[PDB]
């Protein structure tokens, strides 16, 4: 306001502590919102006002004060804010103390309330004014006052004040020669930031500056912070002081060599952020210049450059992998062991600088890394036998994780070391000397131990592991209690061994190890985690010892039941109580399933998702195992619950529920008196479904198999039947699943005869019977007939075959199956039929040896050997290109049957690849194509031998014969290269030689007035460019990039459809080796400008400006890769061609459209 | 023949401002005895005179100024 | 007869290079016997002459693709070849007819062009509809099924086929919205299947692979529009709908094991979905608010809980640095989360801020590594409500460094007061300064002692300090050995007759000096407190003394006597030894001055006693500023009554609390209101009780 505030400053000096704090403070909320009302006049008293009260006799009207300048220049004018500066610049200087420090905190305040615009003005005059304040005219704590804000500022708006950067610099320079250690200290931090905001020029001139003054020795004072400098930086800068290294290293080297304690402690901890912020330099020096000073002990302010050498190694550790599988094991545990003791905090850098090395030889996700630590652990054991008898809370601490984290690594490693192990377990475990914080990890330790190694060990030990352990479950903390407990839950599993059989005590512990964890599971006026904690426990306790436990089980139990009504433990009570009920020590639990099933029940409908699988999962074992205790009512309670489980939705909820009802079905044929409703109908919603997966289908299979053998109402066979097919006799996808979904009722109750009947009768009447219905008939015979003898009614074969032509090519198709899966049935009886049609008459060739492919490939592997000579006889005749597909199905039998058994057919294609023929060498080479797995297949050792015996003698061959050659080549490069990674060497020359264009192949074969070109050898060339996309991924171990980018080459000037596959070469080129890349960078941008610039005459279509467009943007997006490499990009024709896209519009308007 | 010897000394000593008998300086029962508008601690202020809370609240109405000093009136503690 | 010679001139050239036979006439000849065929008027049966073979010859090729190999990598190499020829042959009859595009056509804007008709034939007898189309969507989607596992398909054949599509218009319609319908059920299937089947690091592992996948396939051959609605479908399916799933059973994991690696790219994921970002904001939160509840609200976690508050502090910073590529939201939500566990503690937190200090600055060197401290304290302190329990514990361990042995480093507790004095108070300094002052005030009046009676003729430094500003201690007489009690008048009857008209009040427990020591092996000093002094002194008068002929001679109260004797003699060994020997002492114990002398070093410091806090003294430190908040309420009412003269009672808790930091709940506030109104400071009235009024 105009006159409010011409009161409130009134009130600002009213002689009143309560007068000026209150002004201040109501101007001060003023302030800090938009702010109404300050004209030009207020902006010239009320900074004029406060500025007074930063010297107020009262602190509190100075704290408002200063907290009041800070959040009143962002909402005044430009020249006012700077008129502030000038005034606490000045107070620096100062008269009195009191002063001094108000207005270096005043600064502070002011210097954080910048944003960019107006913030540079500010700076600006505060710059000028510390840098003649940072100037040497000897004042003690001026220099340091005006020091401190200058750090306060490049932090913040360092960005601001380019053009002052040398400014400051060339004034920081001579402060770290001050008799006070300490402005040389507070220096270092204001350089800090300024290496961070400052470009290059000014950098170079501190690091020159730093070294030519190091290399003149000088002063030893002064030296020791001139080390402490050059890391600092390391830490600010980072790969900053990446390129000035090579010229710095040897230098320090130099000078913790040079006896001191001081320096060589300062130089380690710099070599310390050498390797931990820049894994450019690698240098070993390093690690042999810390292995003699971490032991520089005579027999006392020696003890620190022993912790800065620890602390280096530690963080050496942390980055390198490939200098620990043979360097570390060897050179440095012998040294971190054998240096485990010593005094505390050196120890504990020492400990985890193991931990480190621990943590390094985790699992990737002669000899392993692994077992030169296997071969160590003795030696660790016998060093922490020492340890862990240990005053101090914190060693025996670092002794625990150290155990726990090789026990992880390493598991089964800590076997014959147990029993000098445990007393030092035992020991920090219970004595007074620990805290919450050291036992809690003990416990842990010793549940690590317990769960990772044979319950064998531990037996002859249980003797003093048990009376502490139970006394850490009654423990009052409840963190401990917990651990304690989870402990005590593993203790059980050492007793119960009902894994392996093994004699042991168990009896003199069930005693103490019940009671202890009840009085915490009785409780139920503790923290939550323990009362969770004591039901997973007493679960495994219940589970194992049973027979052993007095009359408290069955009142136990209902405790169970009582813990499974909660909103909070239900789900740890639900699957404590899925393992207690499938336990082999087959425990009662009839007195709580009688109210417990509803209860369990009830869980299905909360949502919780992980609680409906958990209760699904029980409520299984629990309808098995005691199915004897089941009401009419606990079930219905159950059913009525279950419909909203099955749906596609979520396939995984469903299954196990539909798999619950398999189980009730088989053990309760009686309860299904009820499913007729909603359940059913869903379980339709299921099959019809385009989602249900073979797992959640085969789940489903055994419901129906076990639901028309109970024989119950509404739910009979012939009822079942039409609760399938009903929807499809009317009119997307697995008409399939409905087939062996009706097969699987057919061989579960033989109503067969009948209902196979009216099913080839329906394919007979194809007259007003349509596709929909004709389909669905006959894959349901070949599913039926699969396990079923169909060899009856000769209304199936001549009516199957009469779909052999049918106008749906859907039926035909189906058709096929449905010969094929027939036969499986019976196999002697078909199989010599379906060969005999093959050669009887090609009108129906192809679609019956697709019958031949399903016979194979369904077919009992002890009642089809009979015949495999057979097959392959037939298989050979017929490589006839009457089709060409007629070929590739028989070229996928003989595959098939090369699976089947490999040892006398292996060789014997090799055998007919000797010398064949045109088409004969075609399919030979195919057929071991389909031999080639994703993962490892038992055919395989055998495949790996043959492999070479037939690509060595295949890309010699001709034809479509090297497009086959090199396609099997290719899927063995792409699906399991552990075939060919070793052969590489000599079939790289057979390959790149497939690369050039054979001239030969060119041939002029024009239509009319137009000319045209074609080339033969296009498709071996388009496959041969296909392998050296698919070596990139497995197998550039093996080869000479260099060569190898000359073939990219090629087809960088190749084919239209071979240019777009090395474009996409280029960017996993430019990303998987960007070394080799960069050399010849040269000889890859030119082909790319030919593809780039050559417009497309104006007179042409819609598709060739597009294709030719396309193809454009894919030369682009190739050189936006080549773009981002290691920094030396800029080559002569790349340099030019980054002022040529941006001269260009439409070739600007081509980068524009993809990053 | 002596064991030890007496070779530095840190004395510490607590100036205070003494007045009649420790005396509150408003009320003049005690320091330690209670008040007037309580028939309760100790109150410090910046200047370092002794007064009971409760009196020398009072003085902060009609002025502002210590009843022995003259300097403003602040508090720098609670409690002897 | 130049009318219809020319009618099938052509008409035997079209004939030709549908079938690859080559003729005499080229397009020289035949582009010059059709530019002076077409005139301005016959040229409308020449269009309905040149669709009428090119439907003869493409109605034709439909019959060649009914047969019999049903496999679609085989069909569709056909389809291909079938549109890569046709495409390839219409581009020639263009460049023959080049006059009747130019002239006739390009101004009949409802007939279309060549080229355009070319395909219209294509998109109406050879894909169009029936087993071709369909069979060749089911193959390009056979290919596409396939390349999303294992198996390899032929990329360009899939280009070109789609292209085509693209060419005909049937992309748009036939493909893409049935391309999607499934692509949306595949990723449905692998997003709960394998969310059930793997671990949350190993599951982000895959997709960020399968959206490198669509991402990659959308443009080796699939169509630009597709982009936006297939890429926000594995979005939809990977990601969306499992965001709780994930953070459920991996956040807690992840963050405990600080896997930098596996929590950067959840990040980089939960980015590309709308409820993500926030939604790890909310389990963030929540997560801090959990481990943070677990190192402050028990004691059990005293000794170690600000040291691994800041290493905690650390590695959620080093998280939202690397993983979080610092976001301002996360900063912003874990700053707030902090302050709302440090303050779930009521007073603890902040007074074992003020030991940890007090401890890293006691009697190392590297300031480097020790102002780095400093910094990541202040970092923790501004959270604390009641930063008033850590301002007296500070200042009373100040006292403990100050006058009994030196600090750490002499500049560092300047640096710690300029460290202080922001985000803290300037009044709250002023108080911590006002030592210093006193502490300079005496070493100025000791030269002027120090500088007269030497000449006039134990070394005597004596620190005088104001009662009203320092930690008020409690006296005790002490039968100090006559000759020290001349040099305490010699200074007494100096001081008053220079500071004028003040009381002065020795204290026994800040007094500490230094011994010289003569037995055996070692002439070693020792610095000792004001209770070690005498009890060492009387035994220049024979040897051993039972409790009580110490207690005499010495005048100590058993509160400190018992913990002074219990120092020197059992307290690691040093230099005394008693009779009936054990950890404490009985009234009826002896000590013998022991004769043989260990230590190593020069100027030794038994001074340990006066360096540690009695639980008497910090039990009681503490209380002491509970009962000093209920004045500071006092200061503030009076001050905020007499500006504002009315207020409401919820407008004036509403003030103290914002003028306070310490917790103060509001049932405290009700008391001193009325120890107010009860001795008229305010009033209450206007028959309400939510309204004051100030009368002074
Ligand atoms: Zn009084
Ligand atoms: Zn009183
Ligand atoms: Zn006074």
């Amino acid at each position: 306001a105009s006159y409010h505030i011409s009161n409130l400053l009134e009130k600002m000096t009213s002689s009143d502590k309560d007068f000026r704090f209150m002004a201040t403070n109501d101007l001060m909320t003023e302030l800090q919102k938009d702010s109404i009302k300050l004209d030009d006049d207020s902006e010239r008293k009320v900074v004029k006002m406060i500025l007074k009260l930063l010297e107020d006799k009262n602190g509190e009207v100075q704290n408002l004060a200063v907290k009041c300048l800070g959040p009143l220049v962002s909402k005044v004018k430009e020249y006012q804010v700077e008129t502030i500066v000038d005034t606490l610049c000045t107070n620096m200087l100062s008269d009195k103390e009191q002063l001094r420090d108000i207005s270096s905190i005043g600064l502070k305040t002011v210097i954080g309330e910048l944003p960019s615009a107006l913030a540079a003005n500010v700076c600006k005059k505060i710059t000028g004014r510390l840098t003649s304040a940072i100037a040497k005219q000897e004042d003690v704590s001026v220099q340091l006052e005006a020091l401190d804000i200058m750090a306060d500022m490049l932090s913040r708006q360092g960005g601001l004040l380019v053009n002052f950067h040398p400014s400051i610099l060339t004034c920081l320079l001579p402060q770290l020669t001050s008799p006070r250690l300490a402005v040389r200290k507070r220096t270092i931090i204001a350089l800090g930031h300024l290496v961070m905001s400052c470009g290059n020029i000014v950098f170079v001139d501190l690091i020159e500056h730093l070294l030519s003054e190091l290399s003149k020795n000088d002063s030893m004072s002064t030296t020791r912070t001139y080390i402490q400098c050059i890391a600092a930086i390391s830490r600010q800068a980072g790969h900053r002081i990446g390129e000035y290294l090579e010229k710095i290293i040897p230098l320090v080297v130099k000078f913790c060599n040079v006896d001191d304690d001081e320096l060589r402690e300062y130089c380690i901890q710099a070599f310390e952020s050498f390797v931990r912020r820049c894994p450019k330099e690698v240098y070993p020096h390093v690690s042999t210049i810390i292995n003699i000073c971490l032991k520089y002990l005579t027999y006392d302010m020696s003890w620190k450059v022993r912790r800065a050498a620890a602390k280096c190694l530690d963080a050496v550790v942390s980055t390198r992998h490939e200098m620990l599988p043979e360097f570390y094991k060897t050179v440095s545990p012998a040294l971190i062991s054998r240096f485990k003791e010593r005094e505390e905090n050196v120890k504990a850098d020492v400990f985890h600088a193991y931990l480190s090395l621990l943590k390094q030889t985790r699992p990737v996700q002669g000899e392993t890394p692994l077992t030169m630590l296997q071969s160590q652990v003795p030696n660790i054991v016998k060093a922490l036998h020492k340890q862990m008898k240990e005053k101090s809370v914190k060693t025996r601490q670092c002794c625990f994780n150290m155990l726990t984290e090789l026990v992880n690594v390493l598991p089964g490693a800590l076997t014959q070391h147990i029993p000098v192990l445990v007393p030092g377990i035992i020991f920090s475990l219970n004595d007074k000397s620990s805290s919450s914080n050291l036992k809690i990890d003990a416990l842990s330790c010793l549940y690590v131990i317990l769960c990772n190694h044979s319950p064998q060990v531990f037996h002859p030990h249980v003797q003093a592991l048990v009376p502490p352990v139970v006394a850490c479950v009654g423990d009052p903390f409840y963190k401990i209690t917990s651990e304690a407990l989870l402990v005590t839950q593993q203790l059980v599993k050492v007793i119960r061994p009902l894994d392996q059989p093994s004699s042991f005590d168990a009896t003199p512990y069930i005693k103490d190890l019940f009671t202890c964890t009840i009085k915490r599971l009785k409780a139920a006026d503790i923290d939550q985690e323990v009362k969770e904690r004591a039901i997973s426990c007493m679960g495994q306790i219940i589970c194992n010892l049973g027979d052993n436990l007095g009359s408290d089980l069955p009142n136990t139990l209902q405790i169970f039941l009582e813990r499974l009504k909660n909103e909070i433990t239900r789900l740890t009570t639900v699957k404590a109580l899925t393992l207690i009920a499938g336990s082999p020590l087959k425990i009662d639990l009839r007195p709580v399933l009688g109210e417990g099933v509803p209860i369990l029940a009830s869980f299905l409908r909360k949502n919780q998702r992980a609680l409906k699988l958990g209760t699904l999962s029980a409520l299984d074992i629990l309808i098995k195992n005691y199915s004897d205790s089941l009401t009419a009512a606990m079930i219905d309670a159950v059913l009525d619950e279950l419909p909203p489980l099955i749906s596609e939705s979520d396939m995984h909820v469903s299954q196990m529920a539909i798999s619950f009802l398999t189980t009730l079905a088989k053990v309760y044929p009686s309860s299904l008196s009820k499913i007729s409703g909603s359940i059913l109908n869903e379980l339709i919603g299921l099959v019809r479904s385009p989602l249900l997966q073979g797992g959640a289908l085969s789940a489903m299979l055994d419901f129906f198999q076990a639901l028309v053998v109970t024989g119950t109402n509404n739910l009979g066979y012939m009822d079942l039947l039409r609760m399938l097919t009903g929807p499809v006799y009317s009119q997307k996808q697995s008409y399939y699943s409905i087939a062996k979904c009706v097969a699987a009722l057919t061989r579960a109750c033989p109503k067969e005869g009948p209902a196979v009947v009216g099913q080839f009768i329906q394919d007979v009447k194809n007259s007003r019977s349509t596709d929909s219905i004709r389909l669905l008939a006959l894959l349901s015979l070949g599913e039926v007939g699969h396990h079923i003898d169909l060899s009856g009614q000769l209304e199936l074969k001549s009516v199957i075959l009469e779909a052999f032509s049918s106008p749906s090519e859907e039926v035909k198709s189906a058709a096929s199956y449905a010969l094929g899966s027939i036969s499986v049935g019976n196999l002697p009886e078909y199989l010599p039929f379906v060969l005999q049609e093959i050669t009887s008459q090609p009108k129906r060739q192809y679609l019956l040896l697709h019958s031949l492919k399903e016979i194979i490939s369904s077919a009992s592997v002890v009642g089809l050997k009979p015949y495999v000579e057979n097959i392959w006889a037939l298989l050979l005749k017929h490589c006839e290109c009457a089709e060409e597909g007629t070929r590739n199905v028989v070229v996928e039998c003989l595959g098939k049957l090369t699976l089947i058994d490999p040892e006398t057919l292996l060789p014997r294609l090799k055998g007919y690849l000797i010398s064949g023929s045109s088409y004969a060498r075609s399919s030979v080479v195919t057929a071991v194509k389909f031999t080639i797995s994703d993962h490892p297949q038992p055919i395989d050792p055998l495949l790996k031998n043959c492999i070479g015996d037939f690509l060595k003698t295949l890309e010699d061959p001709d034809l479509n014969v090297r497009r086959v050659a090199l396609v099997t080549f290719n899927s063995a490069a792409h699906n399991k290269p552990s075939l060919i990674r070793d052969l590489l060497d000599t079939v790289l020359p057979h390959l790149y030689n497939e690369t050039k264009v054979r001239k030969e192949l060119i041939r002029e074969v024009e239509m009319g007035p137009f000319k045209h070109t074609v080339d033969d050898g296009l498709d071996i060339r388009k496959a041969a460019f296909e392998c050296m996309y698919t070596l990139l991924d497995s197998c550039l171990d093996r080869l000479d990039i260099f060569e190898f980018l000359n073939h990219v080459e090629d087809g960088l000037k190749d084919h239209y459809d071979i240019k777009m596959l090395t474009f996409l070469m280029l960017v996993r080129l430019s990303t998987l080796c960007p070394s080799a890349v960069l050399q010849r960078l040269d000889r890859l941008v030119e082909p790319l400008r030919a593809t780039c610039t050559t417009k497309v005459k104006a007179n042409s279509v819609k598709q060739e400006f597009e294709k030719q467009d396309e193809l454009k943007r894919s030369a682009m997006r190739a050189v936006a890769a080549l773009l981002t490499i290691p920094e030396a990009e800029k080559s002569p024709l790349m340099s030019e061609f980054q002022s040529q896209i941006s001269s260009n519009p439409e070739l600007a308007a081509i980068f524009e459209s993809i990053q | 023949k002596k064991r030890f010897e007496v070779k530095k000394w840190n004395a510490v000593a607590l100036w205070a401002w003494d007045i009649v008998v420790d005396n509150c300086a408003i009320c003049r029962n005690h320091i330690m005895d209670l008040c007037i508008e309580c028939q309760c601690t100790v109150a410090w202020g910046v200047c370092n005179h002794a007064f009971h809370f409760h009196c020398i609240s009072r003085w902060l109405k009609t002025r502002q100024v210590c009843p022995l000093d003259n300097r403003e009136w602040e508090f720098q503690k609670y409690g002897h | 007869n130049y009318t219809d010679e020319t009618w099938q001139k052509l008409k035997e050239a079209v004939e030709a290079i549908q079938n690859s036979t080559s003729i005499k006439y080229n397009l020289e000849e035949l582009y010059q016997a059709v530019e002076n065929l077409c005139s301005y008027k016959i040229s409308a049966n020449l269009y309905k002459q040149l669709r009428q073979i090119c439907e003869d010859h493409i109605k034709a090729q439909i019959h060649q693709f009914r047969e019999d190999s049903l496999d679609s990598v085989l069909f569709l190499k056909k389809i291909d070849r079938c549109w890569q020829n046709h495409c390839r042959q219409m581009i020639m009859i263009r460049s023959i007819f080049l006059f009747l595009d130019r002239t006739y056509v390009l101004q009949n804007s409802m007939l279309p062009s060549i080229w355009d008709m070319g395909l219209e034939l294509f998109r109406a007898h050879i894909i169009s509809d029936q087993k071709v189309q369909n069979k060749t969507i089911d193959g390009i989607l056979l290919l596409i099924e396939r390349e999303r596992n294992g198996e390899a398909i032929d990329r360009s054949l899939l280009r070109s086929l789609l292209s085509m599509l693209s060419d005909l218009q049937i992309y748009q319609d036939s493909f893409e919205q049935r391309f999607l319908e499934e692509t949306n059920r595949l990723y449905a299937a692998e997003g709960q299947k394998l969310m059930q089947e793997r671990e949350v690091p190993e599951y982000l592992h895959h997709v960020n692979k399968r959206l490198e996948e669509e991402a990659d396939r959308l443009i080796t051959y699939l169509d630009q529009t597709t982009q936006k609605s297939l890429i926000a479908t594995v979005e939809k399916q990977l990601l969306g709908e499992h965001l709780t799933a994930i953070l459920q059973k991996g956040l807690n994991n992840l963050l405990d094991e600080n896997r930098i690696q596996d929590l950067s790219l959840l990040y980089q994921l939960f980015s590309r979905v709308r409820g993500g970002v926030q939604v790890l904001l909310q389990q963030w939160i929540e997560y801090i608010k959990a481990f943070g509840s677990t190192i402050v609200i028990n004691p059990e976690k005293d000794k170690t809980m600000v040291q691994e508050l800041l290493d905690f502090k650390d590695k959620v910073d080093h998280i939202i640095d690397i993983c979080f590529l610092k976001n301002e939201k996360f900063i912003n939500a874990m700053k707030e989360a902090f302050e709302t566990f440090i303050n779930k503690r009521p007073n603890k937190p902040a007074e074992l801020i003020a030991k940890y200090v007090d401890s890293k600055l006691r009697a190392e060197a590297t300031d480097e590594e020790l102002e780095k401290m400093l910094d990541k304290i202040m970092i923790i302190f501004r959270f604390i409500y009641g930063k008033d329990v850590f301002e007296a514990f500070y200042k009373k361990d100040l006292a403990k460094r100050l006058l009994v042995g030196k600090s750490a480093s002499v500049d560092a507790e300047k640096s710690m007061l300029s460290k202080l004095k922001h985000e803290c108070g300037a009044a709250f300094t002023s108080k911590l300064e006002g030592m210093f002052k006193d502490m300079e005030l005496s070493k100025d009046i000791m030269i002027q002692f120090k500088q007269y009676m030497q000449n006039q003729n134990i070394e005597l430094t004596v620190n005088i300090l104001t009662m009203g500003y320092w930690p008020t201690y409690v006296p005790m007489e002490v039968h100090l050995p006559p000759e020290m009690v001349k040099l305490q008048e010699i200074f007494k009857t100096f001081y008053l007759g220079k500071h004028s008209g003040r009381k002065l009040q020795w204290q026994s427990t800040l007094g500490h000096c230094v011994l010289k020591a003569e037995f055996k092996e070692g002439k070693k000093e020792l610095q000792v407190s004001l209770f070690q002094t005498l009890v060492l002194l009387m035994f220049n008068e024979g040897e051993e003394f039972s409790l009580e002929e110490i207690k005499q001679a010495t005048g100590i109260e058993d509160g400190e006597l018992r913990r002074t004797l219990q120092s020197l003699a059992c307290g690691k060994a040093r230099v005394l030894a008693k009779n009936p020997k054990g950890k404490d002492i009985e009234d009826g114990d002896k000590f013998i001055c022991n004769d043989d002398f260990k230590h190593k070093l020069f100027r030794i410091k038994i001074n340990q006693i006066q360096m540690k806090e009695t639980v008497e003294e910090q039990a009681s430190t503490t209380e002491r500023v509970f009962q000093d908040r209920q004045y500071q309420i006092d200061a503030a009412i009076v001050r905020i009554m007499k500006m504002r003269k009315t207020l409401s009672h919820n407008l004036l808790v509403s003030e103290v609390y914002n003028q306070l930091k310490f917790p103060v709940k509001p049932a405290d506030l009700k008391k001193r209101i009325e120890s107010l109104i009860d001795r008229d400071y305010m009033e209450r009235d206007k028959e309400n009780p939510n309204q004051y009024n100030y009368i002074a």
